[PDB]
RNA sequence: GUAAACUCCUGAACCCGGGACGAAACCCCCGAGGAGGGGACUGACGGUACCGGGGUAAUAGCGCCGGCCAACUCCGUGCCAGCAGCCGCGGUAAUACGGAGGGCGCGAGCGUUACCCGGAUUCACUGGGCGUAAAGGGCGUGUAGGCGGCCUGGGGCGUCCCAUGUG
RNA sequence: GGGAGCAAACCGGAUUAGAUACCCGGGUAGUCCACGCCCUAAACGAUGCGCGCUAGGUCUCUGGGUCUCCUGGGGGCCGAAGCU
């Protein structure tokens, strides 16, 4: 089955395209305690309806771009803005490192 | 350390160094005699060793013990290093090869042969 | 009457004008070979004495041991303050799997089927200690039900 | 705050039955007194009930011990010989049916949550499944 | 290859009637009723504490000993007995019982173990009819251990059949002299051997 | 050291004769060139394996022998000659050097060098520690992350079970 | 900027085989103030922070309650269990 998975979208610069960031869970192979990562994939919005905060279901799809093997398969909600947070925050440090 | 710190930092590996760069791992290494020469040893004891310097394939440079009592080995005598630091002497990282090339055996030896490349007297 | 088997002995030294002056000890198992087990460290001016006081401070200290079939009625851990030592039960055709302290009490016992390990420290005196504290906490399937029971 | 109030009461317990006191309280819990019926129904603890100190809602356990011991220091032998947090909540430990942990070759018992509820473990392969253990005691 | 050098040497080491002669080993000595003591120029000194790995060393030295096998053979066999699901300790004896060298030494048409692989080399034994010249050949239960036709005739077999005569033989074996064949009838239990051996301590030294 | 010598027995080698399995299909006739049946040719290894017959007692070597590690004495040597994996051995009384006698461990192998895992629980999840042994940041504020009290309900991501495909 | 006392460096006296030191007589940065850097230490309890749990005896600081005692929060010593 086309695999699918839900996210937040956290970037509605491009046109006719979003960025979704999704975590999984998962144990650690060797030290057990349940570990979060996350990965951001570039969606298709050819209606340029979906926004920024939002969360939403993508689906594994014929590739649109370089980037762009998944289409945006329907929304879940609006304000999430508090999860964009953590994300530019997460950027925001960056800075703070390299001299 | 905490489990997080584990997940985070992770238990570093071991790694360890080789005692005798014969180098490519080889189990020996032929080269060829320069200096054939005895030196006194360190603190405890006290005996006139027979060493000799060798410059290998490897374009490298290194003093060898010579095992077995007496030698025939020249300012150019090729033989073969087989490696075995000799706790005594300083900087000796290698033992060279009896029986092997210009390396003759020991003679009237009779237990042990083996390790002197001896053949079996009649 | 029982078996006597001497796990070590060392001579000590103590100093003095002139000199030094020496000891012995002398750590002895002791067992019948199917239940009945002491140890016992004895410490003379002279190596035989020793070894004879070992001899009747094993004899004194005992302690009556679960057995079943040979092995143990449970694994167990157990840290002398120092040294750590753990049985661990096995099906009989095993064997004494053991350091050589720990096995000759073990033999001596009664004891076949075993599985051992010694971690932390590992001397010899200690080791010892440990091994026979490790046994008195050895609990039997009656043994249990007898404190839960609570009747 | 207190981070995991499982081992606590597991401590509480612990620390107590070392001093060999009569019972002690432990703030009140419906997940809490699961692990204490089966610690009651194994036959660990006599029993327990729920109280009130000041307002606060607690369960009293009651601790059980052996008989006197003769010779030097005549120390009652314990009951609850070893309590012990396993999954603890900074590293989870879930555990499926094939492997779950077999305490001191039956002489012990082995709690842990279930999709089913509270089981230990020979309860558990009963039904025959798994979840978090919760802890072992023996 | 075997110990082809002296044979009553062995007995001497472990202080014990090691039986691996034959006549003599039943006259007065296996070498052992005049010197109950070790080889070399010394030995019947003070002897020494053995430790736990002398010991341990030595059962072994003699269970091997016993059926004059290889090192190399004889641990492959203890090995193998770890394998299976069993008490290994007896096991690997049932199995180092079922080698045909040795069978036909229980079955008595030869002296000695070591006569009994000369006569089995020498291909004088069939199982089921079939030849067989391997010492080594595992020695299946229902097997008939028989001696080869154009055998029987021969004096040196005949002998050891005239001292097998009415005298019993071992209980997981039938003997029938008046066939001159034999059976293997099942793999011995513990006791049914009565090997100077405790099995136990061969299993620690295999070990380290 | 029953070791040998010696007596007896068996008979690797070598000789004599026989001597394959691996190969039934394409192909040929009947039937239809089909399904079904019957018939024939083809073997590098190979005169090989194996069988029967006759038949000679017919290669043993290497490591070790102070402790770990187990197998002891004699002599030569004299901090020289040499040993050595660690601890160490030898400076005229060495079971530690060399030879010998003897002994232990392996055996058509025995030792050596190299490299990997083990031991090493010595990177410790299983399974380690930080007052003085190596190890708490000079002290705070706080970002991300990690973690989180008591009661009820919905969802069922983690977690658990069954089935099936896959492995 | 300020500089009384003290005082590395420096000078002299003495001591000593020597005495760039301990002792003595002098003595300058500095020690003080403003503002700006430096960011180390046996920055030691050589003991990271928070929360719960596990005898007591005694001295002291601070708060509340009618008070030869009870109840909080600090500073010490001895010591249950336990740890080492
Ligand atoms: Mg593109
Ligand atoms: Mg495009
Ligand atoms: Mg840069
Ligand atoms: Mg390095
Ligand atoms: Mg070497
Ligand atoms: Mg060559
Ligand atoms: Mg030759
Ligand atoms: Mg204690
Ligand atoms: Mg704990
Ligand atoms: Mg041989
Ligand atoms: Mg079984
Ligand atoms: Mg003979
Ligand atoms: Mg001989
Ligand atoms: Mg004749
Ligand atoms: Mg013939
Ligand atoms: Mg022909
Ligand atoms: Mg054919
Ligand atoms: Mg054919
Ligand atoms: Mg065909
Ligand atoms: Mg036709
Ligand atoms: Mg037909
Ligand atoms: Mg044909
Ligand atoms: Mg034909
Ligand atoms: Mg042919
Ligand atoms: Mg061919
Ligand atoms: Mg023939
Ligand atoms: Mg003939
Ligand atoms: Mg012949
Ligand atoms: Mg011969
Ligand atoms: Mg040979
Ligand atoms: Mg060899
Ligand atoms: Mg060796
Ligand atoms: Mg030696
Ligand atoms: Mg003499
Ligand atoms: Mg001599
Ligand atoms: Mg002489
Ligand atoms: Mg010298
Ligand atoms: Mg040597
Ligand atoms: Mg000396
Ligand atoms: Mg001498
Ligand atoms: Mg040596
Ligand atoms: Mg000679
Ligand atoms: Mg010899
Ligand atoms: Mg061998
Ligand atoms: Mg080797
Ligand atoms: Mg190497
Ligand atoms: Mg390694
Ligand atoms: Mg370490
Ligand atoms: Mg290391
Ligand atoms: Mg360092
Ligand atoms: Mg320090
Ligand atoms: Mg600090
Ligand atoms: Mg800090
Ligand atoms: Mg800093
Ligand atoms: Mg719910
Ligand atoms: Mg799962
Ligand atoms: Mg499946
Ligand atoms: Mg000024
Ligand atoms: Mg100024
Ligand atoms: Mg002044
Ligand atoms: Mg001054
Ligand atoms: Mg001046
Ligand atoms: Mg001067
Ligand atoms: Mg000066
Ligand atoms: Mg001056
Ligand atoms: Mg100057
Ligand atoms: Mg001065
Ligand atoms: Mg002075
Ligand atoms: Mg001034
Ligand atoms: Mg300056
Ligand atoms: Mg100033
Ligand atoms: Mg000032
Ligand atoms: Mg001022
Ligand atoms: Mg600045
Ligand atoms: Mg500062
Ligand atoms: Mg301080
Ligand atoms: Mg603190
Ligand atoms: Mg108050
Ligand atoms: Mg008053
Ligand atoms: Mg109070
Ligand atoms: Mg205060
Ligand atoms: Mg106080
Ligand atoms: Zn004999």
């Amino acid at each position: 089955p086309k695999k699918v998975l839900t996210g937040v979208v956290v970037s509605d610069k491009m046109q006719k395209t979003v960025t979704v960031l999704v975590e999984r869970q998962f144990p650690h192979p060797l030290y057990g305690k349940v570990i979060k990562r996350s990965k951001k994939y570039l969606a298709h919005d050819p209606e340029e309806k979906y926004k920024l905060g939002d969360v939403v279901e993508i689906i594994e799809s014929r590739p649109i771009s370089k980037r762009k093997r998944f289409r945006v398969l329907r929304l879940v909600e609006s304000g999430r803005m508090d999860l964009v947070e953590k994300y530019l925050i997460r950027r925001q440090n960056y800075q703070s490192l390299s001299k | 350390p905490t489990i997080n710190q584990l997940v985070r930092k992770g238990r570093e590996k071991v790694r360890k160094k080789s005692k005798v760069p014969a180098l490519k791992g080889a189990p020996f290494r032929r080269g060829v005699c320069t200096v054939v020469r005895t030196v006194t040893p360190k603190k405890p004891n006290s005996a006139l060793r027979k060493v000799a310097k060798v410059r290998l394939t490897s374009g490298y440079e290194v003093t060898a013990y010579i095992p077995g009592e007496g030698h025939n080995l020249q300012e150019h005598s090729v033989v073969l290093i087989r490696g075995g630091r000799v706790k005594d002497l300083p900087g000796v990282r290698y033992h060279i090869v009896r029986g092997v090339y210009d390396a003759a055996g020991v003679k009237d030896r009779k237990k042990s042969r083996s390790k002197y490349g001896t053949k079996k007297p009649k | 009457d029982f078996e006597e088997k001497m796990i070590l002995i060392r001579r000590t030294a103590r100093m003095q004008a002139g000199g030094r002056r020496f000891r012995f000890g002398a750590l002895v198992v002791v067992g019948d070979r199917q239940g009945r087990v002491g140890l016992g460290f004895g410490k003379a001016p002279e190596v035989p004495l020793a070894v004879q006081k070992a001899g009747y401070y094993a004899r004194r200290n005992m302690v009556e041991v679960p057995l079943q079939n040979g092995t143990i009625p449970h694994e167990i851990e157990v840290e002398f303050g120092a040294s750590k030592i753990v049985l661990k039960p096995a099906a009989p055709g095993t064997g004494v799997i053991a350091g050589a302290v720990p096995r000759a009490i073990l033999e001596l016992a009664g004891v076949t089927d075993i599985l051992t390990k010694e971690l932390g420290s590992r001397n010899p005196i200690n080791i010892a200690y440990a091994t026979m504290e490790a046994l008195r906490q050895l609990r039997t399937k009656a043994d249990v039900e007898r404190l839960r029971k609570g009747e | 705050m207190l981070t995991d109030p499982i081992a606590d009461m597991l401590t509480r317990i612990r620390n107590a039955t070392r001093v060999y006191k009569e019972s002690t309280d432990v703030p009140a819990s419906r997940f809490k007194e699961e692990i204490l019926r089966i610690l009651a129904r194994e036959g660990f603890i006599k029993g327990y009930e729920r109280v009130d100190v000041d307002g606060k809602p607690y369960l009293r356990v009651y601790l059980k011990y052996g008989p006197r011991r003769q010779g030097p220091d005549p120390r009652p032998e314990q009951v609850i010989h070893h309590i012990r947090r396993i999954s603890k909540p900074g590293r989870r430990v879930y555990v499926g049916v094939k492997e779950i942990p077999r305490v001191r070759r039956g002489l012990g018992i082995a709690i842990l949550s279930t999709s089913k509820g509270v089981l230990t473990d020979r309860e558990a392969r009963k039904l025959g499944v798994g979840g978090e253990l919760i802890c072992e005691v023996w | 290859g075997r110990y082809i050098g002296p044979v009553c040497r062995l007995c001497r080491r472990e202080g014990v009637k090691l039986y691996l002669k034959g006549e003599r080993c039943y006259s007065p000595k296996c070498a052992m009723e005049r010197r109950p003591y070790p080889p070399g120029q010394h030995g019947q000194k003070r002897a020494r504490r053995p430790s736990d790995y002398a010991v341990r060393l030595r059962e072994k030295q003699k269970l091997r000993r016993i059926y004059g096998i290889s090192e190399r053979q004889f641990r492959n066999l203890f090995e193998e007995a770890s394998k299976k699901k069993g008490v290994t300790g007896s096991v690997f004896l049932g199995l180092l019982e079922s080698r045909l060298d040795n069978v036909v030494y229980r079955l008595g048409f030869a002296v000695s173990r070591r006569q009994a692989r000369q006569l089995v080399r020498h291909g004088h034994i069939t199982v089921n009819g079939r030849r067989v010249d391997l010492p080594s050949y595992r020695v299946r239960p229902g097997d008939e251990i028989a001696v080869a036709e154009k055998s029987r005739n021969l004096e040196l077999i005949r002998q050891n059949l005239e001292a097998m005569k009415g005298r019993k033989v071992g209980p997981w074996l039938s003997l029938d002299v008046e066939g001159m064949k034999g059976k293997f009838l099942r793999l011995p239990d513990r006791e049914d051997l009565a090997l100077p051996v405790n099995e136990q301590l061969v299993i620690e030294f295999y070990s380290r």
